[PDB]
């Protein structure tokens, strides 16, 4: 019985390692375009 | 063209952020814990068995 | 004054079955709200961006 | 699959529901400038040009859970159209040397279940007899008839749908091995405790 | 684009609402979690009580212990809330605005 | 390639009902050996009878 | 989305860590004491007899 | 006793590691916003 219980709700932990892993670099990956996308409002100010 | 009063890229980025971000808490918390079933959210049928 | 007692209820063990059950499915009702409201906040965003 | 139990079905039907809710609500919510977008199929005409005459067609269609054949879709409850029981039913429930040969049920309190509902009596009635699906278990069955649109609304309220005027019929599960068989020969007697069912 | 504008703010303010339902739906199981620890404990203690080799003494230790028990569920039922709402009593729902 | 996904994620759950069926095997056999063993001794005491 | 004033995975972590403290604190004495029964809390219907 | 005094007495630490993080990075953003705040004013010059 403990054996069945334990194949229902126990985790991986080598599933979840990869999923962190994958989850940082993305997370990570976001920001710098995020820093780009603001700048090309600039362009406009140089038109004056 | 070139408008200054609001821009749209930003905010879809704002918005495609969140996405990640459940993801990477679910992963931090399940490796904490021990276990796959921390919550009826995640799978209330398995949880009573 | 703990040796006046009442009396031994009958069928305990049916009884405390019973009551987990309840508990178990009031929590079930609770996490299909909440996967309900997920997807709530998802759209808003998406919708209010366009 | 086929290793579950009758009550964890319950979880997964409800869950289900909720899922399907959120379809129709979208469905009916959404709009662009005061015009429902998901609803009604017609088509969406736009000027482009110098001269009348010069248009763009867009056509668009009605989805909810009804148009899409969803409508009812359920996952609990008895498997095919309900038949009588015969002989060697019940010599498999009871033996081959058995005395039964028909059923009885009842209320144990007259008239509670339509009390709990909240609609006047003579809305709801109780079958007589036992049924049996096409895997070998048993079945009670239940009429429910709205009289007024209020019956309709309410009854929705507490999570039954149903058309006025329009009988509809819900199954409640039985257990063989708890029938009484000792007071009346030749009868198994079955009594719903309905004043406190889930 | 009056209208519009008019649309955007109430979207914004419904997103708020609904964090807050996700808030209290959260601090509801939470309570519950305690209560079904307590109930397993009280299930083996009754199973320990049923053997014929025990003598009558025994049979108040296990006793008080379920006393004790048993109170915990009534007190945690009568003190938890959320925001001055007691989520454990009174078989009501409660409605969110979410449009 | 949605309609690959579709097969992911229900290939996926298809993997645990396995396991399942896996532990239900498992479990029967277990109570079937005290079965045999209890028999095995009866034979040997009949022995002794005759 | 993004806070800094508070941070709540490093309290759910915190609040998680105590439930394996306990069990070896348990596990620990139990070797060195060299029986099950060390105080009325383990269990008091047995410790009378 | 000494349990009971060590309860009332001694610190924790992963709150306070914590704490401390959470210190320094309101630091960082509060001079980085000062200067951005000090430089403002400087548009005014250009009208004249």
């Amino acid at each position: 019985l403990s054996a069945s219980r334990s194949r229902i709700q126990d985790a991986d932990y080598a599933t979840e390692v990869s999923n962190m892993t994958r989850a940082q670099i993305l997370q990570q990956a976001g920001t710098s375009v995020l820093a780009q996308a603001n700048q090309t409002t600039q362009n406009v100010l140089s038109l004056l | 063209a070139q408008v200054i009063n609001t821009n749209s890229l930003s905010l879809m980025t704002q918005n495609n952020l969140n996405t990640s971000q459940s993801a990477l808490n679910t992963a931090i918390q399940r490796l904490s814990s021990g276990l796959r079933i921390n919550s009826a959210k995640d799978d209330a049928a398995g949880q009573a068995i | 004054l703990s040796s006046i007692t009442s009396g031994a209820s009958s069928n305990p063990l049916a009884k405390l079955d019973a009551a987990l059950a309840d508990v178990d499915t009031l929590r079930s009702s609770l996490g299909a709200v909440q996967n309900r409201f997920d997807s709530v906040i998802s759209n808003l965003g998406t919708t209010v961006t366009n | 699959t086929g290793s579950n139990s009758a009550s964890d079905l319950q979880s997964i039907q409800d869950e289900i529901k909720q899922r399907l809710e959120e379809i129709n609500r979208v469905s009916e919510q959404t709009q662009f400038n005061g015009v429902k977008v998901l609803a009604k199929d017609t088509k969406m005409n736009i000027q482009v040009g110098a001269n009348d005459g010069e248009i763009i067609a867009i056509d668009l269609k009605e989805i909810t859970a009804k148009t899409l054949g969803l409508d009812g879709f359920n996952v609990s409850g008895p498997k095919g159209t309900p038949a009588a029981l015969v002989a060697a039913d019940y010599q498999a429930a009871y033996g081959t040397t058995t005395n039964v040969t028909t059923t009885a049920v009842t209320e144990s309190s007259a008239n509670a279940l339509a009390g709990r509902l909240g609609v006047a009596n003579g809305s709801v009635a109780l079958a007589a007899t036992a049924e049996k699906d096409d895997n070998g278990n048993w079945y009670a069955t239940v009429t429910i008839t709205a009289g007024s649109a209020t019956e309709v609304s309410t009854l929705k309220a507490k999570g039954f749908e149903v058309e006025n005027g329009v009988a509809k019929e819900f199954y409640i599960a039985l257990d063989p091995q708890s029938a009484d068989v000792t007071t009346t020969a030749g009868t198994a007697a079955f009594a719903l405790d309905t004043a406190n069912i889930q | 684009a009056n209208r519009f504008t008019a649309n955007i703010k109430g979207l914004t303010q419904a997103q708020r609402n609904a964090n807050d339902g996700i808030s209290l739906a959260q601090t509801t199981e939470g309570a519950l979690t305690e209560v079904n620890n307590n109930l397993q404990r009280i299930r083996e203690l009754s199973v320990q009580a049923a053997t014929g080799s025990n003598s009558a003494s025994d049979l108040q230790s296990i006793q008080d212990e379920i006393k004790q028990r048993l109170e915990e569920i009534n007190r945690v039922s009568e003190q938890t809330q959320f925001n001055g709402v007691k989520v454990l009593a009174k078989d009501t729902k409660m409605n969110i605005q979410v449009g």
